[PDB]
């Protein structure tokens, strides 16, 4: 798009000849696009020529830009001669005697938020951190770190970019990004180092409890693609990637002390975020999409997890 | 667009006194994005602009602490809370604002002294000069205070105005006073055709019309 | 540190072309928006161009648009304006400015700062000539004065600079070499004076001793009643 | 003058478009109510009225 740092070369521009309405005539047009969604076309002297990812897979869908995916609440009914009984017992292990419950027909407000490496703006536990998982003694078991208070992050895309309108046979448009209005600068999430140093303790003291004396070490994702190596959202409308590999980090001793200060400290972690387009939805080659991009530039203040250890 | 104006051009001032300086924009230097984008330049004798105060009032790194600023809307103020000798030279607002970019017509900062008056002389073109195709005629003052001054030319009694070209020292680095020339140039034949050429002075200290003549060769 | 340095300098006819070269040093220059911005003895200050900081997007002021064009090779920290059809008016001192700063995940607002020493470019290709140059005689009633002023006037030549003097600079006594004008001849002329005692005149030979550069064309003319 | 828009489908030859009268019944449970009262007015009471 402009050569130099994978910032801005993150961005290809592309042209191709297109189907207008007039079967007999294509018109030649162009768009930018991230490098992720596009791939080097083999038969060629390493050449200017490009495919889509999805071509030799599966057909995506545009989805269609009345369709909003944000997380509104579900609740869960019981039918009749059937209900939902309910733990009032909180601190609970996730298995065994509830000592105080509750029939209700409906459940509370559950949001429909799909991520990995963290949830975003779950319920949080009642009194205290709370960890679970289906059996600690076997390390395929995911250990859910339930949390008590709401760390914070912030996430946006300060490009500026402009949406414009591809008109592809009788009827239908395809949308891509045209332009970035002024300035390149990265995608981005920060979270205040502070309050996650004290969440690491915290969650450090707790799984001790089920692992006594040992010291607590974090670590970055092993590997794969970036579905399994990233953080993930869809904020506004748009799938970021965030690399976490900053994130958990260190390892913690059983002192577990309050090492942040009680005077004030502006200490943010940083995280980079790819973006992508097409998308082969929860590792389905026909679930496939394509977000439409959206104009102008993006902020999604949220609340924070119970890790997925 | 943004027009831009400074209110006082001379600052004939005392070092050690406050001085300060208002520009007065076309429009508002608020920005969309909520700052206010002037900021205030000093060029000394010799030198490229440096800028002392930005954003409206912050200092730049490495400025005296005596230079500040104020302002709203269309109209900022640049003070100095005492003058010294480094100061002097020529300030400009600028706003960053809106494209084009633009500049006050600015200011200039000078050293206050005594109302001296000039040493005054007049020279007879040289004969070389005397018998060449156009001929100068000079008169000098010399080392008076404040800067302004001229000359008005006559030859004979009679007013002999023309082609007098001027030129102006800056302030002197030894009293701190200011000197002129004044360059009558005739043909040949116009300096040939009268004889007891004079130049009368004219300084803003010694406004009155004090005069040397030569008579022409 | 930041240091801005400023050169390709010259001298055209008008309708001609020119080119500066502005090199950045002790500053990340990929990461800044820089400014062209120029100074006549008329105007005081003028805007000329701005450059984004990859190179994209620029912009000029009226008074240029079209005749010049601004460029920047960021794999030499380096920025060049690229000027044609220079019209008389173009003739200025020249200077370099550094802008908004665009840092990775932020941009913050408008400056001018800091600047280069700048470069000199000058748009008359006319008349240019060793100068002329003439005594300013302390002679008839001049001379009698106590402490006579006399001078010099060197006239007449183009481009600058002249190097004026007196007695090869050994005499300091009141010397006032008034500035240059840039004459309705185009060519420039300046006078300059020195005040001494009546009786030194001709027991000392008084030089006005001259050089100029552009031509090598030199005088020591002595001066007397 | 459609493909700037939609592409229309051909409506099948075997359908037909003729009128054909639709009788509307209420379901089990619900009941028509009609006017007798004939040069009815269109609101206020009906003053002859059928199942
Ligand atoms: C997510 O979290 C990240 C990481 O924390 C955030 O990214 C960082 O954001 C900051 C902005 O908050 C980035 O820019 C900086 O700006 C601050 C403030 O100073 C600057 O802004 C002034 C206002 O316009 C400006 O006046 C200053 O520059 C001028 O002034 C001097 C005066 O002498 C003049 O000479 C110049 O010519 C300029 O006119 C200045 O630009 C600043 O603190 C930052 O670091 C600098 O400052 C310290 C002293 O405070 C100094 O020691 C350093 O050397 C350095 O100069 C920086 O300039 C910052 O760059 C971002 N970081 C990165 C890697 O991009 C992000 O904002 C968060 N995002 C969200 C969504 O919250
Ligand atoms: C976690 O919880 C957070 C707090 O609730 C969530 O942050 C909020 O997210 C919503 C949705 O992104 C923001 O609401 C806005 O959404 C509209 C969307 O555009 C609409 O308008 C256009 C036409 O103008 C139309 O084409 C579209 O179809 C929509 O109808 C924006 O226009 C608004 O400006 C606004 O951003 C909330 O503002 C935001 N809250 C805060 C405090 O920022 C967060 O999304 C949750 N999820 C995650 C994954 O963290
Ligand atoms: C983001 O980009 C849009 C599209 O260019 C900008 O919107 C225009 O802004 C200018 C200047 O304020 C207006 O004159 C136009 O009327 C706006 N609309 C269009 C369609 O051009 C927007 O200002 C940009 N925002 C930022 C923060 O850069
Ligand atoms: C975090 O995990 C990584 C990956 O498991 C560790 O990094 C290296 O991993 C390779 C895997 O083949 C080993 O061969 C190396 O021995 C590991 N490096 C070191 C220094 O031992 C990494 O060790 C882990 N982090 C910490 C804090 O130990
Ligand atoms: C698009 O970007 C602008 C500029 O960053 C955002 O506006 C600002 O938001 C930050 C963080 O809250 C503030 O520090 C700035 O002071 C704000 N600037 C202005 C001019 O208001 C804006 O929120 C972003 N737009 C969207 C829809 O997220
Ligand atoms: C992208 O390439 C097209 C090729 O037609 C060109 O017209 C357009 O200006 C380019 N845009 C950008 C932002 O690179
Ligand atoms: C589709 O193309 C990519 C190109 O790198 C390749 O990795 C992938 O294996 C291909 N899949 C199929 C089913 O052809
Ligand atoms: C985030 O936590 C704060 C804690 O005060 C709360 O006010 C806010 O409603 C929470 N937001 C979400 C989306 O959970
Ligand atoms: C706690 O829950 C885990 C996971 O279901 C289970 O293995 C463990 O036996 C439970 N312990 C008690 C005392 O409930
Ligand atoms: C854990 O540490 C304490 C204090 O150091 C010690 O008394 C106890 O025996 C240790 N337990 C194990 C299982 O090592
Ligand atoms: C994450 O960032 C680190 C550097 O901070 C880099 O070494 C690593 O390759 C990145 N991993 C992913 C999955 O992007
Ligand atoms: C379709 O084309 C005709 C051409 O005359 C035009 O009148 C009509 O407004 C067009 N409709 C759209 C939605 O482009």
């Amino acid at each position: 798009a402009t050569v130099k740092t994978g910032t801005v070369e993150e961005m290809k521009n592309c042209s191709f000849n297109t189907t207008t309405e007039i079967r007999d005539k294509e018109k030649k047009e162009y768009a930018l696009f991230y490098k992720p969604d596009i791939v080097p076309l083999s038969e060629t002297n390493n050449t200017s020529e490009y495919r889509l990812i999805n071509c030799n897979t599966s057909a995506c869908t545009q989805a269609c830009p009345k369709v909003t995916f944000e997380p509104i609440p579900i609740h869960y009914c019981a039918p009749a001669g059937y209900a939902i009984l309910k733990c009032n017992d909180e601190t609970f292990n996730g298995t065994g005697p509830c000592s105080n419950v509750s029939t209700v027909q409906c459940t509370h407000g559950i949001r429909p938020v799909v991520s990995t490496q963290l949830l975003l703006n779950g319920s949080l536990a009642e009194k205290e951190i709370v960890i679970r998982s289906e059996n600690l003694t076997n390390n395929a078991k995911i250990i859910i770190v339930h949390l008590h208070t709401p760390v914070e992050i912030v996430c946006t895309r300060p490009n500026n970019n402009t949406r414009k309108s591809v008109r592809i046979g009788p009827g239908q448009t395809f949308y891509a990004t045209g332009d970035i209005i002024g300035d390149i600068k990265q995608a981005h999430c920060n979270i205040s180092e502070e309050k996650w140093n004290d969440t690491l303790q915290k969650v450090g003291i707790e799984l001790q409890k089920h692992f006594p004396n040992k010291t607590i070490k974090y670590n970055q994702s092993a590997g794969g693609d970036m579905e399994i190596t990233t953080h993930s959202f869809n904020c506004g409308g748009e799938f970021f990637y965030c690399n976490t590999s900053n994130l958990f980090n260190g390892t913690y001793n059983g002192t577990y002390i309050s090492t942040n200060s009680s005077a004030n400290s502006t200490s943010t972690i940083t995280l980079q975020c790819r973006i992508k387009q097409i998308i082969n939805m929860w590792q389905g080659v026909g679930r496939c999409m394509y977000a439409p991009p959206i104009a102008g530039n993006i902020t999604c203040r949220s609340n924070i997890t119970g890790l997925l250890l | 667009y943004v027009v831009m104006t400074q209110s006082p051009l001379s600052l004939p001032i005392t070092p050690g006194q406050p001085a300060s300086i208002s520009c007065r924009s076309s429009q508002r230097l608020l920005h969309s994005d909520g700052n206010t984008y002037l900021a205030w330049y000093q060029q000394r004798p010799g030198q490229p602009p440096r800028r002392l105060i930005y954003e409206v009032s912050k200092l730049d790194s490495g400025v005296p602490d005596r230079f500040s600023g104020s302002g709203a809307g269309t109209d900022f103020t640049l003070k100095i809370s005492r003058v010294e000798a480094e100061d002097v030279g020529v300030y400009y607002c600028g706003q960053n604002t809106y494209l084009p970019y633009s500049f006050g017509q600015g200011s200039k900062v000078e050293i206050k002294r005594a109302v001296a008056a000039p040493s005054v002389f007049i020279f007879p073109p040289s004969e070389d000069q005397v018998k060449s195709g156009t001929v100068s005629v000079v008169c000098l003052l010399n080392n008076f205070y404040p800067r302004e001054a001229s000359v008005k030319w006559k030859v004979d009694g009679v007013l002999k105005t023309g082609n007098s070209q001027e030129s102006v020292t800056e302030q002197d680095s030894k009293d701190n006073t200011y000197s002129l020339s004044s360059t009558l140039t005739l043909s040949n034949t116009d300096y040939q055709s009268h004889n007891v050429y004079a130049c009368e002075v004219t300084h803003q200290g010694l406004s009155s019309p004090v005069t040397k003549s030569f008579n022409r060769g | 540190e930041v240091q801005l340095a400023e050169s390709g300098g010259g001298l055209t006819k008008p309708g001609g072309s020119l080119r500066l070269s502005c090199a950045a040093s002790g500053f990340t220059f990929s990461d800044f928006y820089m400014d062209w911005v120029r100074q006549t003895p008329g105007k005081g200050l003028e805007w000329v161009s701005r450059i984004n900081n990859d190179g994209r997007n620029k912009w000029y002021a009226d008074s240029v648009r079209g005749r010049f064009t601004v460029s920047r090779e960021n794999a030499k920290n380096t920025l060049y304006l690229q000027m044609d059809s220079l019209r008389a008016e173009d003739t200025a001192v020249y200077y370099c400015a550094r802008d908004r700063p665009v840092y990775r995940y932020w941009s913050g607002g408008y400056h001018l700062d800091p600047w280069g020493q700048g470069v000199v470019v000058t748009v008359s290709s006319a008349s240019t000539k060793g100068p002329s140059v003439f005594p300013l005689a302390p002679s008839s009633r001049s001379t009698s004065e106590s402490t006579a002023a006399l001078g010099c006037l060197v006239k007449d030549y183009f481009p600058e600079p002249v190097t004026v003097s007196w007695n090869s600079g050994s005499l300091t006594s009141g010397v006032h070499t008034f500035p240059a004008v840039l004459q309705s001849s185009g060519l420039y002329s300046l006078s300059s004076v020195v005040t001494v005692p009546s009786s030194s005149l001709g027991t000392q030979t008084y030089v006005c001793n001259v050089n100029h550069k552009p031509s090598n064309t030199k005088v020591d003319k002595r001066v007397e009643i």
